[PDB]
């Protein structure tokens, strides 16, 4: 058969620069002065799409900022100019020999200037308090780089246990990141405390943003 | 024999044993990829058995091989 | 217009069988091949196999050989795929893609997708709770709220604000598996001239449970 | 034995013009 290898596994390209992704094949797929390769663009929650077929022709409906070519087992995918809507995972494919194989994939990150996160904490609702439980939710929006630290303080006491954090992908327009933190606690433990402090640690802001409320 | 009915298009189907007609050339075989180089000035090719061993698509420019289907 | 359709998600217990439907429209079903693709998160892409609707002949990978099973219904022009004893390692999203031939072969179209999850957990209805700060004093010129959904199985769920009336500021977060349950959180940001004079609602749809939960904040 | 083809492909050149 034929196996594909893509490097690097992830690539970060800022605006205006050129993106280069290589798809390496085990054996030569070139035949009849042509080669068998296809590039696909997939977004979270969407099926992949067709970008460029046979490396020599741009599919109708795809912007002209995507290009590429190559010969032998090593093909390149060029992107220029880079736009904020280009963040996605890319795939290469070969129909030369059955069975066909799929590329490893490459994640694309769009670099831009840093932005201070937006920290807003929401106290537990009374509808949840009816069932005997409470969950403290704190939103963090529009922060870069993805690396960030989130800590909790209950009446001045930090507990690292029982914290759920989930991160999203980069927006195709605003190009920032968003995440939330969930603090799970029982009803008997909610009446014993008053202030819940949501804090985040970012490289740009020297002092961590402190957002808390009183019960 | 370039114009017959709706069949002017009949989008290609590869990797299957099918009875095919290309530019008035009757035949049946298996369609596979071809690594052999041909002269663009030509039309098709044959083997020492006086049978067509490969074909060229009249519309798009490509080289395709005719593989004889499994028989007994 | 050529369009492909698949169910949203399907639940199965270890040791049972699965059935996936792929509906074809706008083209001849028996003339072209039908391919299946296995997407496992973090594992990239995987190729399943193809089937020719005419003679019901299959080309199947040796990795999925003796496991996967392909069949087609030529009456309704619907292709099926069956897996033998789906396990936890078999949970993934499956697409049925058309394979168009002009010289080289590429995948022109794709399906909506179907999420397959193998677990012993029972179906549970979702619980939607509102999230509000309760008041704000000169905090910003925008109003940001939240929608908390927890204790629902299986994933995913469709979370919209006012039935998709808000086309901006909508941020959905991936669910987390804890105590055999999924929990996510949603966030929306509206101007300060709307939320005081207008009420925005969190509309959560869970087709797996055939229930629709609508709450107000 | 012989395998029978289940589908027929007949493809002709494009039409630049015709003979009236």
């Amino acid at each position: 058969d034929i196996v594909l290898t893509q490097s690097p596994a992830s690539l970060a390209v800022s605006l205006g620069q050129r993106a280069t992704i290589s798809c390496r094949a085990s054996k030569s797929v070139s035949a009849s002065v042509y080669s068998y390769m296809h590039w696909y663009q997939q977004k979270p929650g969407q099926p992949p799409k067709l970008l460029i077929y046979l490396a020599s022709s741009l599919e109708s409906g795809v912007p002209a900022r995507f290009s590429g070519s190559g010969s032998g087992t090593d093909f390149t995918l060029n992107i220029h100019p880079v736009e904020e809507e280009d963040a996605a995972t890319y795939y290469c494919h070969h129909s030369r020999e059955l069975p066909p194989a799929f590329g490893g994939g490459t994640k694309l990150e769009i670099k831009r200037a840093d932005a201070a996160p937006t920290v807003s904490i929401f106290p537990p609702s009374s509808e949840q308090l009816t069932s005997g439980g409470a969950s403290v939710v704190c939103f963090l929006n529009n922060f870069y780089p993805k690396d960030i630290n989130v800590k909790w303080k209950i009446d001045g006491s930090e507990r690292q246990n029982g914290v759920l954090n989930s991160w999203t992908d980069q927006d195709s327009k605003d190009s920032t990141y968003s995440m939330s933190s969930t603090l799970t606690l029982t009803k008997d433990e909610y009446e014993r405390h008053n202030s819940y402090t949501c804090e985040a640690t970012h490289k740009t802001s020297t002092s961590p943003i402190v957002k808390s409320f009183n019960r | 024999a370039t114009v017959c009915g709706p069949k002017k298009s009949t989008n290609l189907v590869k990797n299957k044993c099918v009875n095919f007609n290309f530019n008035g050339l009757t035949g049946t075989g298996v369609l596979t990829e071809s690594n052999k180089k041909f002269l663009p000035f030509q039309q098709f090719g044959r083997d020492i058995a006086d049978t067509t061993d490969a074909v060229r698509d009249p519309q798009t420019l490509e080289i395709l091989d005719i593989t004889p289907c499994s028989f007994g | 217009q050529v369009q492909l359709q698949q169910p949203g998600a399907e639940l199965v217990r270890p040791g049972a069988s699965v059935k996936l439907s792929c509906k074809a429209s706008g083209y001849s079903f028996t003339r072209f091949w039908m391919n299946w693709v296995k997407q496992r998160p973090g594992q990239g892409l995987e190729w399943i196999g193809m089937i020719h609707p005419s003679d019901s002949e299959t080309r199947l990978n040796q990795k999925f050989k003796d496991k996967a099973t392909l069949t087609v219904d030529k009456s309704s022009t619907t292709a099926y795929m069956q897996l033998s004893s789906p396990t936890s390692e078999d949970s993934a999203v499956y697409y049925c893609a058309r394979k168009d031939y002009d010289y080289d072969a590429w995948f022109a179209y794709w399906g909506q997708g179907t999420l397959v999850t193998v677990s012993a957990a029972k179906t549970t209805p979702p619980s939607v709770y509102p999230l509000a700060p309760g008041s704000a004093a000169q905090t910003n010129s925008m109003v940001t709220l939240g929608c908390l959904v927890k204790g629902y199985f299986p994933e995913p769920v469709t979370v919209t604000w006012n039935s998709g009336s808000l086309s901006s500021g909508v941020h959905t977060f991936p669910a987390v598996l804890q105590s055999d349950l999924y929990t996510l959180s949603s966030s929306v940001t509206v101007p300060s001239s709307t939320w005081p004079s207008e009420t925005v609602t969190c509309n959560v749809a869970h087709p797996a449970s055939s229930t629709k939960v609508d709450k107000k904040i």
